[PDB]
RNA sequence: GAAAUUGUUGAAAGGGAAGGGCAUUUGAUCAGACA
RNA sequence: CGUGGAGGUCAGUGACGAAGCCUAGACCGUAAGGUCGGGUCGAACGGCCUCUAGUGCAGAUCUUGGUGGUAGUAGCAAAUAUUCAAAUGAGAACUUUGAAGACUGAAGUGGGGAAAGGUUCCACGUCAACAGCAGUUGGACGUGGGUUAGUCGAUCCUAAGA
RNA sequence: GUGAACAGCCUCUAGUUGAUAGAAUAAUGUAGAUAAGGGAAGUCGGCAAAAUAGAUCCGUAACUUCGGGAUAAGGAUUGGC
């Protein structure tokens, strides 16, 4: 399958997919961008810890009119959140681009994540009940998840004066 | 158009922005004018409030009515365990404002000015001063070039103080540093004074005296988010009101067209720096005295504590500072009492105060006895003791 | 396993509601074959399947 | 280790002003964190013998104090159970030997 | 398999909008004649 | 100047890649526009002389379709209330069983019918969608089973009326 | 069962235990409440709220179509054994 803009050997990768996701759309763009660049152990680790609200996740882009915790610190922020459902997803995926590495034969303590993106699924409609007999839509945002894993002229005045300088000193 | 009927505004303009405040110990923004023509002593002192409590007194007033008659008067307790000299600072006129030069440390501190300095306290290493102790391995050319250095050029002096909170009942274990001017004597004089001073203790009997008007600067009781009704005084809105009526109906006029900043709005309420004076010293205890709560006309042996211990609190086994009315600040809280900045004679300072009763009764409830041999005589003989 | 359908049956075949029908929690397995009326009969004989006692109204201070 | 303790906890003052109809089920997480605390343990399991000593008087019954028996298991549980008494005042934590 | 709109990567600017006109500096990029 | 179609002509271009689309790459024209290179693509299309018109959009609270900021925001707060353990399962605050605490309190949250609905009844299998959280559960999904009358009704009689 | 009672309140038979949840307890709300002294000064206006309340006994005015007004007004009593 052809994946977003990469620049790596892809004889030294592994990716992994998934599409159609029923995963909201913003959590996951901020939780992909939180092991964006990381290595594949740390950051397989650091996904374990936010389940258990030991650390958190940033929220840089959607993230309006959210609540503030101080475990942003850590990345300088003040708004942060644990988007389990998201953290799942991607899980899954980094568990397959790790078997994919495996079968080809590359190094498992050099792997880190150089490539991760996230695009927005066709929308999924109901419908809501609104005041007054009217209808309003009621609808989800699924996500597209991919990612993939890597091993770590002078002139004449010109040159005379430079031949002028190497005949002084 | 003109407001109908007129009223004063309500709240105070002068105590903007009503936000929190920037330390927990509030800050001393001005002190006593020197005079140079007296011996050097301090002009601020260091203590906890503990809680207040009841006396009664005669009144030396002529041409009032309760003159030569017993009065009840509300007191607070401070609890002021004696201060230790850790340091001294010295500061230089400039055309931008005083400026701090030079500041010298003591050779020893203990660990409660080296908690001050930490966060994490219980995983450093307590490096702190280590090396700075290495000044005095030498015959002391640094420390004394430095003290040099303050006689030289400062124009203001203060020295460096810290508080014994270990012998407090408090849990915080960790000491509050603080910076207090010196008042008399020539800038020679007062860095000698700070220096023969370092490692030692300075009592409270040594700083204020008894029928003394002093100074309080402590942070108000905190409260949150507070509502304008409660924050600012502002009259109730009728019951018909929709939409709530603990409010303020109108915020403004059409022009300008902004909230002005002269209008009231919910926001934090207490947990603000505060500077009361004019409060009289009604008596300065010690801490080593039995009796510290009899007068010349109760004589029982009983201490300032009341029956049970000051709620909140605990025990008072130290100095303390007895004054009259209250204090801003709740109990617990680091207080700063300050010597006045003008000489007053109002007829009500320089008037003298013997105290006749001190009530020592249990302020958790309604307490009748005052010690508890007061309550065994009362009540004779209870199951437990037979 | 989904013990619905035999809590039903229990309580007609015994003649008592639903609230006073017992099913062993240990016998799981073999309740969950009793998908007959007479299966159930025989359950209630070897005591898998009990009724329970009424619940007491008593009129002494009445 | 394996350890077996009892405990007298003080459930009066982990109550104070809680809403009547969560007393109840806010007693039996006071009594998981309690065992947390004691033993170090995560997974702390609440035998429903103590289950129903909670319940005994209602939603909002909950009695003042209990007498508990933690014992640490085998990574590691912990196991809570009631001790019969006929008060639970005046009780000191004590090893209960295997 | 276009646009609105979106993700990733790369480049650049940003003290209460952004965008535009004339002129040149800097960076990037590029055609024409070697008669 | 540009567009759809028509007569004539260039024995015009083309699967060795026509048309279309993308391209802060190049050239021509004051401009409407025209030409070339690169990428994508797969079957038709153009120059000139003339003929013809359902022939050129930024707006009309324009028509149809698609998509944003708002925004992971408003909100998901009536009807007293849930808790422990085991079983099942990849997965259990919500499924099943047991235990406990509660409620409807016989003008009921009980047991039957009329109108209306039409298989929702029951079993087995099963969870993509639906049950505005969840789901191994379901009035959902797939496949089947089930309604037995001389006496209960219809049918017969007449009412206002047709 | 209580009671005059198919009222309200509690229980047996039977049936449910369903309504997104967890933590915390700021302002402002919605719903339910209490207030020292004064007692409609509030307000277009007693709006809202409060006070009265069952039963037994005593006592009951102007007026009137003689039927009423009337539970007029105004007082006392109430458990258990
Ligand atoms: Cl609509
Ligand atoms: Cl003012
Ligand atoms: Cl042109
Ligand atoms: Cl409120
Ligand atoms: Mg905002
Ligand atoms: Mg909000
Ligand atoms: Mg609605
Ligand atoms: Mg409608
Ligand atoms: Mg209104
Ligand atoms: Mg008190
Ligand atoms: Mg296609
Ligand atoms: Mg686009
Ligand atoms: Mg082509
Ligand atoms: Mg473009
Ligand atoms: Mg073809
Ligand atoms: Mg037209
Ligand atoms: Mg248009
Ligand atoms: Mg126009
Ligand atoms: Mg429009
Ligand atoms: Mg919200
Ligand atoms: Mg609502
Ligand atoms: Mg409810
Ligand atoms: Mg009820
Ligand atoms: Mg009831
Ligand atoms: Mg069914
Ligand atoms: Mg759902
Ligand atoms: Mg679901
Ligand atoms: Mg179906
Ligand atoms: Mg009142
Ligand atoms: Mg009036
Ligand atoms: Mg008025
Ligand atoms: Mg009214």
């Amino acid at each position: 399958a052809r994946y977003g803009a990469t620049s790596t050997n892809p004889a030294k990768s592994a990716s992994a997919r998934g599409s159609y996701l029923r995963v909201s759309f913003k959590n996951t763009r901020e939780t992909a961008q939180a092991i964006n660049g990381w290595e594949l152990t740390k950051a397989q680790k650091y996904l374990e810890q936010v389940l258990d609200h030991q650390r958190a996740i940033p929220f840089r882009r959607f993230n309006s009119s959210i609540g503030r915790t101080a475990q942003g610190k850590e990345f300088g922020v003040t708004k942060a959140r644990w988007p389990a459902k998201s953290v799942k997803f991607v899980q899954g995926l980094l568990q397959n681009a790790a078997a994919n590495a495996e079968a080809k034969g590359l190094d498992a303590t050099k792997l880190y994540v150089s490539h991760i993106q996230v695009n927005q699924a066709p929308k999924q409609r109901r419908r809501t009940y609104r005041a007054h007999g009217r209808i309003n839509k009621y609808e989800s945002s699924p996500s597209h998840i991919e990612l993939v894993v890597t091993e770590k002229r002078l002139t004449s005045r010109q040159r005379g004066r430079i031949a002028a300088q190497k005949r002084i000193a | 158009s003109h407001r109908k009927y007129e009223a004063p505004r309500h709240g105070h303009l002068g105590f903007l922005p009503r936000k929190r405040a920037a330390s927990i110990r509030a800050r001393v923004k001005a002190f006593p004018k020197d005079d140079r023509s007296k011996p050097v002593a301090l002009t601020s002192f260091l203590g906890y409030k503990a809680g207040m409590t009841t006396i009664v007194r005669d009144l030396d007033r002529p041409g009032s009515k309760f003159h030569k008659r017993e009065v009840v008067e509300a007191v607070t307790v401070v609890d002021t365990p004696p201060v230790v000299v850790v340091g001294v600072v010295g500061y230089v006129e400039t055309p931008r404002g005083l400026r701090s030069l030079t500041t010298v440390w003591a050779e020893h501190l203990s660990d409660e000015v080296k908690r001050r300095f930490y966060k994490n306290w219980y995983k450093s290493k307590k490096k702190a001063f280590t090396k700075y102790s290495a000044k005095y391995a030498q015959d002391g050319a640094g420390i004394e070039r430095e003290l040099a250095r303050i006689k030289k050029y400062a124009s203001v002096v203060r020295v460096l103080v810290h508080t014994q909170i270990r012998k407090t009942p408090l849990a915080q274990k960790k000491a509050h540093l603080a910076e207090i001017q010196l008042n008399g004597g020539s800038i020679s004089e007062k860095v000698d004074w700070a220096r023969e001073h370092f490692e030692k203790t300075v009592a409270v009997d040594s700083v204020f005296e008894q029928n003394e008007m002093i100074d309080a600067i402590a942070v108000t009781k905190g409260h949150g988010f507070e509502g304008v009704t409660h924050r600012w005084g502002t009259k109730k809105l009728p019951r018909k009101t929709h939409r709530g009526l603990r409010k303020v109906a109108c915020i403004g006029a059409w022009h300008p067209a902004h909230v002005m900043w002269s209008v009231a709005r919910a926001g934090q309420r207490g947990y603000h720096s505060r500077t009361s004076i004019n409060h009289k010293i009604y008596r300065v205890g010690k801490g080593d005295d039995e009796a510290n709560g009899a007068t010349s006309f109760d004589r029982t042996k009983k201490t300032i504590t009341p029956m049970g211990g000051f709620v909140h609190y605990g025990e008072i086994k130290n100095d303390f500072i007895m004054v009259k009315g209250c204090i801003p600040g709740n109990r617990k809280r680091i207080v700063t009492l300050r010597k006045s900045l003008y000489t007053n004679t109002s007829r009500k300072a320089l008037e003298e105060v013997s105290l006749k009763w001190i009530d020592t009764a249990s302020k958790f409830g309604k307490g009748r006895f005052q010690t508890p041999a007061e309550k065994h005589a009362f009540m004779g003989t209870l199951k437990k003791d037979l | 396993a989904n013990l619905r359908t035999q809590k039903r049956l229990a309580a007609s075949v015994v003649g008592v509601g639903k609230r006073k029908v017992w099913l062993d929690p240990n016998e799981t397995s073999e309740i969950a074959q009793a998908n007959s009326r007479n299966a159930i009969r025989k359950l209630v004989k070897n005591g898998t399947i009990v009724k329970k006692a009424v619940t007491v109204h008593s009129k002494s201070r009445t | 280790d394996v350890v077996t303790r009892e405990y007298t906890i003080n459930l009066h003052k982990r109550l104070h002003g809680v809403s009547f109809k969560k007393r109840a089920p806010r007693a039996v997480k006071e009594i998981k964190k309690f065992a947390k605390l004691h033993m170090g343990t995560d997974d702390v399991r609440l035998a429903p013998e103590l289950n129903q000593a909670i319940w005994k008087r209602g939603v909002k019954g909950v009695e003042y104090r209990l007498r508990l028996r933690i014992s640490r298991k085998r990574p590691l549980f912990s196991y809570v159970e009631p001790v019969l008494v006929a008060s639970a005042k005046g009780l000191q934590t004590v090893v209960v030997e295997e």
